[PDB]
């Protein structure tokens, strides 16, 4: 679950 | 309680978020991006909880809710964050 | 952001809370009680989210951790909370 | 109904 903004 | 306030650049806001898994759960800054927007802010740190986006709470938003938040945004607008340590 | 700060009585310090459930899970207030320090105070509603207590961010802590700082506080004493809705 | 704690 990491996503980049 | 920390805020910060961001301009939306073509590479993004400059860091990335984890959690918000369920809508009861609350989501976390992972990473700063090299020289992005977030880190020569030099506000945003990582493991800062993300309280509001906006004047709006994001606290009883999924993961996805507030990564369209973010990437509803248009280059060149800035967005008002508070986050908490 | 809603910042208050209410006075330690011996029947508490006029609300309820709930959530905390697991280290995810952000606190919210659940009830305000008849003629207590929250309710005279008025500024803080049910649903709003428990972000701070005395400065510390209370967003990752159990329902348990929350209520034992909540009492922890000496009748007489004051607490700065921090609300998001 | 989850817990509800009053303080």
């Amino acid at each position: 679950r990491e996503t980049q903004v | 309680s920390i805020h910060t306030k961001l301009r939306k650049s073509s590479r993004g806001f400059g860091f990335t978020v984890v959690g918000g898994d369920e809508p009861d759960e609350f989501l976390q800054i992972k990473s700063l991006v090299l020289d992005g927007p977030a880190a020569l802010d030099g506000k945003m740190e990582t493991g800062d909880v993300i309280v509001s986006v906006n004047d709006t709470c994001v606290l009883g938003h999924t993961h996805a809710q507030v990564v369209k938040i973010f990437q509803s945004i248009p280059i060149g607008a800035s967005v008002d964050l508070e986050l908490c340590r």
